[PDB]
């Protein structure tokens, strides 16, 4: 009759046939990810053509129901969610460009291999051969080496493909009614339509720089602390004034500083947290870890693990013969099938992956009773940052010697929180400047606000100005340093990191509060709490059916993601670098003064 | 006295295939002796819920005629064969009065009704003008008029098809698993009661 219901029966005949072909997609990738063979490419690639032919003649039939003759706000989301044109909007030619552009810059990533000139008998791979060199060489020459030629290779490679790029996925942007495909990016944080819960695409710009300006004191302080201890480590190289010298943060890229803990660990006459021998004295095998993950789960609340899960899931590495991807992921097939593909070993590193693999798990499981369109996160941050708590949670020394696997009488003083505060930053806090100037960057190279013979000269700036890093030699515009990076090379957003990092301490404040945890929030365990499980699982059955607006209201009482939980997180690491850098100077100065 | 002539559950129960909750079989049960504490004591049953009379005193009571209908649902559908439900089931496949005298049997069959490339073999009706009346079968494959365009045969738009597969697949949910449900309906009518129970010596 009406156009409404004409739309909710369209909705449901595509419901129903979606979710199989979903299926039949998932399960292909699994058995390819389980079993790389060339059949099980053959059948993924079947299905995953079979899967976007669908959604094409979908997305085809669904623009015909009109959105404002629709009153149901789940309906008109849905139909949102699938009238999206997508790269169909654009020409065939280009869209085949596009195609082509991006199979090439992910097999330029995927097979990219650099090795000295004059020995080039073997080289190495990027995984594991230059990430091993980057997290555990203390050569400040052979880092160089390998910073800037790999930065070589694949930015002389990709830099005429990422022009081409911009422009190609700018002219789909536009052709979508998008400014441009960064704000095509933030439109997953758009909401419309709900009264006082409205969410806009251009806040998300204005909302992270006030977080990051709350943000840059603490990084400023950590950024001190690093610097005198890599000038420790590097007597000559390294400036009071100036930047650090970017091959020396313990990554590729400068991603994460985490692999500088040994080198700027506060206490290391201190003992560490590491539970891993304490695993294999008492011979932890994986369905133990795992066992113990779902016993976390069940004590707060959470459904426990189906019993295909268990049948299902390849939870260790099956052997020489049949290979497999060693990359952790959470799979939710449909129809009630989840699964975890991780290679898991006896670590702690280990565990706590089981511990955010299993969160991701519960995620998929809590919107199950969603329909199909709107099974997701509320937004991208959320789904990364559920998994994230969890292992906020099982990382604590109260969950440890809950669970036995820490000794009773371990001492817990103020010195290991601090070195544990510092090592958390390194992960967490170092990553929050440089996801925010990509992000910045990308946004300003899709908004047309930076020329193409400029990209670069403003990059460095950039970073010399945010993340306070400094390059060893300057580079011209035959470089394309950003797109060494897997994540803006295989054409993904990169706001969700920032997102989930700022979601991630505002959840565990409003579960330690619901806990009526007591003491430091890096000291809180939401285990044995079934009132904060369910002020989680209030927000985890909504899906993607709710704004995320309205979802974080459900879980902190706030419309607006907040940067006060992370700063009060990292407060006594705060006080103790204030302490630390009384001598030193907090800041950066964006001259040359180290190296150039 | 000595008992003969037991009431063919066999051919109900232990049937190699079923029929889809569209095209439900129903099998009239008369005139020979209904054992129903073999069924009640199974433990290969997971649900067998009785709406009208209790499972103790149905080995004691006697119908007039038994009917047995079979048909194969989704895990999560289970519920909706009950007196008062809705659902798709229940809207336009399988409807139970409320008035309703019997017992609702249902077992998990994913060893038997699952195959590992997806069975189609079992469908359900999506959609209809209204809903079924209680103990209706449709079996229609007439294409569904969402809209004001008439259909003419041809599934285009706003045009589907009633009849819409479950892919049962063994590495399913729970929830998705394909169970196997027997409804048995007791009426009493003013015709001399046949089925009677088993009498002990
Ligand atoms: C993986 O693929 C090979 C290819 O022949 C097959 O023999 C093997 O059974 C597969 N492994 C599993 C666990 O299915
Ligand atoms: C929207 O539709 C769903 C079914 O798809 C229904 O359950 C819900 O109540 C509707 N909401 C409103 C506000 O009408
Ligand atoms: C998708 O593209 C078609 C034509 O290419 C256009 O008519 C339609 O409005 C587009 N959809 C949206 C949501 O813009
Ligand atoms: C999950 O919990 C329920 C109730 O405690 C239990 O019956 C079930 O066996 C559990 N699942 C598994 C796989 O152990
Ligand atoms: C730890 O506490 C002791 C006593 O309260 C104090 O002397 C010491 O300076 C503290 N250390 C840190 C790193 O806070
Ligand atoms: C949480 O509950 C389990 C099971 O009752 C118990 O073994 C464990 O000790 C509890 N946690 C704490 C911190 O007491
Ligand atoms: C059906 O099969 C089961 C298992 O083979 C058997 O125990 C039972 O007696 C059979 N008949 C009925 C009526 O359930």
């Amino acid at each position: 009759s009406t156009i409404e219901e004409q739309a909710k029966t369209f909705l449901d005949k595509f419901n129903h046939e979606a979710e199989d072909l979903f299926y039949q997609s998932s399960l292909a990738s699994w058995n390819y990810n389980t079993n790389i063979t060339e059949e099980n490419v053959q059948n993924m690639n079947n299905a995953g053509d079979k899967w976007s032919a669908f959604l094409k003649e979908q997305s085809t039939l669904a623009q015909m129901y009109p959105l404002q003759e629709i009153q149901n706000l789940t309906v008109k989301l849905q139909l949102q969610a699938l009238q999206q044109n997508g790269s169909s909007v654009l020409s065939e030619d280009k869209s085949k460009r596009l195609n082509t552009i991006l199979n090439t810059m992910s097999t330029i990533y995927s097979t990219g291999k650099v090795c000295n000139p004059d020995n080039p008998q073997e080289c190495l791979l990027l995984e594991p051969g230059l990430n091993e060199i980057m997290a555990n060489s203390l050569d400040y020459n052979e880092r160089l080496w390998a910073w800037e030629s790999w930065r070589s290779e694949v930015g002389k490679q990709l830099r005429p493909l990422y022009e081409e790029y911009v422009v190609l996925k700018n002219e789909m942007a536009r052709a979508n009614h998008y400014e441009d495909y960064g704000d095509y990016w933030r439109g997953d944080y758009e909401v419309n339509g709900v009264d006082g819960y409205d969410y806009s695409r251009g806040q998300l710009i204005e909302d992270v720089e006030h977080t990051f300006e709350e943000i840059k004191p603490l990084y400023e302080h950590l950024h001190a602390y690093v610097r005198a201890k890599l000038m420790n480590a590097y007597p000559s190289y390294i400036s009071p004034i100036g930047c650090l010298p970017a091959h020396l943060l313990g990554d590729m890229w400068g991603r994460f500083w985490t692999n500088l803990y040994s080198l700027t660990v506060p206490f290391g006459q201190k003992p560490n947290i590491d539970v891993t021998d304490a695993m294999v004295d008492q011979a932890w095998d994986a369905q133990r870890i795992f066992k113990e993950a779902e016993k976390f789960f069940v004590s707060v609340g959470l459904p426990n693990m189906t019993q295909g899960f268990w049948e299902n899931s390849m939870l260790t590495d099956p052997g020489n013969v049949q290979k497999a991807v060693c990359h952790p992921t959470a799979w939710d097939l449909g129809k009630g099938d989840f699964r975890i593909l991780m290679c898991t070993k006896v670590t702690m590193d280990d565990f706590l992956t089981a511990h955010h693999e299993m969160g991701h798990i519960q995620y998929d499981m809590a919107y199950a009773a969603q329909p199909f369109l709107l099974r997701n996160g509320a937004n991208e941050g959320f789904h990364e940052a559920v998994g994230e708590i969890m292992s906020l949670s099982a990382a604590t020394p109260k969950h440890l010697k809950s669970i036995g696997l820490l000794s009773p009488d371990f001492q817990e003083d103020n010195e290991t929180e601090i070195n544990f505060l510092l090592k958390q930053a390194l992960t967490i806090v170092g990553t929050l400047p440089f996801t925010y100037m990509l992000e910045k960057w990308r946004w300003m190279v899709f908004k047309g606000e930076i020329p193409k013979d400029q990209w670069m000269k403003k990059w460095w700036e950039m970073k010399r100005e945010i993340v306070g890093v400094v390059e060893p030699v300057p580079h011209d515009e035959t470089y394309c340093d950003p797109a060494s990076l897997f994540h803006v090379s295989n054409d993904y957003s990169f706001i969700r990191y920032y997102t989930r990092t700022l979601y991630q301490f505002q959840f565990q404040e409003a579960l330690c509060q619901a806990a009526k945890h007591e003491g430091p929030l890096h000291k809180c365990d939401i285990s044995n709490s079934t009132e904060a499980g369910q002020k989680l699982f209030n927000m985890l059955r909504l899906g993607k059916s709710e704004p995320w607006t309205l979802a974080l209201e459900n879980v902190v009482g706030a419309k607006n993601m907040n940067v006060r939980p992370l700063l009060n997180y990292f407060e006594p690491l705060f006080t103790w670098l204030k302490d630390q850098n009384k001598n030193s100077f907090v800041g950066w100065s964006t001259d040359w003064s180290p190296y150039a | 006295p000595n008992i003969t002539n037991l009431c063919p559950f066999g051919e109900v129960f232990n049937a190699t295939r079923f029929a889809s909750v569209y095209a439900w079989n129903r099998k009239r049960i008369s005139n020979c002796v209904a054992d129903y504490s073999v069924l009640y004591n199974s433990a290969s049953f997971s649900t067998f819920k009785c709406y009208g009379v209790s499972p103790t005193k149905l080995n004691d009571l006697c119908f007039t005629n038994v009917y047995a209908d079979s048909f194969v649902i989704r895990g999560d559908e289970v519920r909706q064969i009950a007196p008062g439900q809705t659902g798709n089931i229940a809207d336009y496949n399988y409807k139970l009065p409320d008035d309703f005298t019997g017992c609702v049997i249902a077992w998990n069959s994913n060893n038997l009704d699952s195959k590992v490339g997806g069975n189609y073999n079992y469908l359900y009706r999506l959609f209809r003008k209204s809903n079924l009346k209680p103990f209706e079968r449709d079996i229609s494959t007439e294409i569904y008029q969402a809209g004001s365009t008439p259909c003419n045969g041809v599934k285009g738009f706003n045009c589907y098809f009633p009849l819409q597969s479950y892919g049962f697949q063994p590495t399913y949910g729970v929830g998705y698993q394909p169970y196997r449900v027997v409804v048995l309906s007791f009426e009493l009518l003013h015709a001399p009661a046949t089925v009677c129970g088993p009498k002990k010596s």
